[PDB]
């Protein structure tokens, strides 16, 4: 499914033979919620630096209107890595209209990872 | 000083300030009052307890509503603010009480909301 | 999905329109973890009195082996009411081999209800 | 008199003083048995002791992790109505994790109701 995560959790993922795991759980498709600290526009894509406070901000590439820095967004994407640096490739970047969805994400993260920890 | 934006910052409430002296934090609260110099302000958390925020320079804009501050807790258990943003509330009011419960959850279930690497 | 609960929560569920709710949380299929206080093998069924310490023991019935009293078990089933007396129809009653699963259930209850409550 | 019929609060030793005269459930490690066998000491998940007074002397030795149900006395001991040894033959019981669960219970009363 799609797992809600913190950036700290994403950084903690192990990569063994083209497969990411947090524990014994394969993860690929994930959501994060965070604030845009930077946006680097190119013709075909945008790279955002997204900060959820759990760690340093992570790079998120979206393939192409740029969301302004200091905006909270929810990101749906896939975890990727290159030379041991993790980042996301987003299929959705959604500025939050309701900031309560940010709070809700915290709770969804905690619940999702509890459940997965037993499997 | 060190760049705090590249460290984990803990989401806390005012009751936790004394326990977090000298630590990078993220404090979300309602603006209660701005000091006349514009170099200090008060935020109340979702339990209605106050935290004092200090700035190195005066505010260059009028802030109000829900504000999220990042900084380092000082020896005095105030926060020296290195940055902040006002939460958007123009379509939905922010439920600061629910946010407080989430802060408590973060701290009670730390294995599932890690502060930094593993 | 199935929701981890305490007996106090089940006892406090409201029935309205034939949906059960613990708070705003709609529930039907639930799990509890408890110790068997009394086991009653009747010819037509087993009835257990199961105690999780959060209230008086609750009636748990299976339709017809019998788990001995003073046994911690995990129970999965459905909330039933008759004349505002609550009970559990269980499709599973499994003795715990690992007592840590009992501690885990407590954490699961609090976490599920937090996240479900809104 | 029948305590099986009221809520019993799961506590640790640090809460005893706050639960005088209340029904409680105290889980801990057996540390010591009184020479009369009519009292024993349990240590909770943060290494703090609660004193368990029994109505009748122990019949057999008890050891390891014990769950006590009783009422807290004016002396902040527990007058025990029943106890059981936790089975640990398959897996060791994690008392520190259990103590975390006790703290959480009391942090979120709205999600773990007593009554």
């Amino acid at each position: 499914h799609i797992v809600p995560c913190t950036i700290s959790q994403l950084l903690s993922a192990t990569l063994v033979d083209e497969v990411f795991r947090i524990g014994n759980v394969e993860i690929s498709q994930v959501t994060i919620v965070g604030i845009i600290r930077h946006a680097e526009k190119a013709p075909t894509n945008i790279v955002y630096k997204i900060d959820d406070m759990t760690a340093a901000p992570m790079d998120v590439r979206q393939w192409v209107t740029v969301v302004p820095p200091e905006t909270y967004v929810k990101v749906a994407g896939h975890l990727r890595s290159f030379q041991n640096k993790k980042s996301l490739v987003a299929f959705k970047i959604m500025p939050l209209e309701d900031m309560n969805e940010f709070t809700t994400h915290i709770l969804e993260v905690i619940n999702a990872h509890m459940v997965l920890s037993k499997a | 000083s060190v760049d705090m934006m590249d460290l984990p910052r803990s989401r806390i409430n005012a009751g936790m300030l004394a326990q977090f002296i000298d630590k990078p934090v993220c404090f979300v609260g309602r603006l209660e009052k701005i000091h006349p110099t514009g170099k200090m302000f008060i935020l109340s958390d979702g339990e209605g307890k106050n935290g004092t925020i200090e700035l190195m320079e005066p505010l260059d804009e009028e802030i109000s509503g829900i504000v999220e501050v990042v900084g380092r807790v000082t020896a005095k258990a105030t926060i020296l603010c290195t940055s902040y943003v006002q939460f958007k509330e123009d379509s939905h009011p922010f439920d600061l009480g629910l946010y407080n419960e989430a802060v408590k959850i973060i701290h009670d279930f730390p294995q599932f909301y890690p502060l930094g690497i593993v």
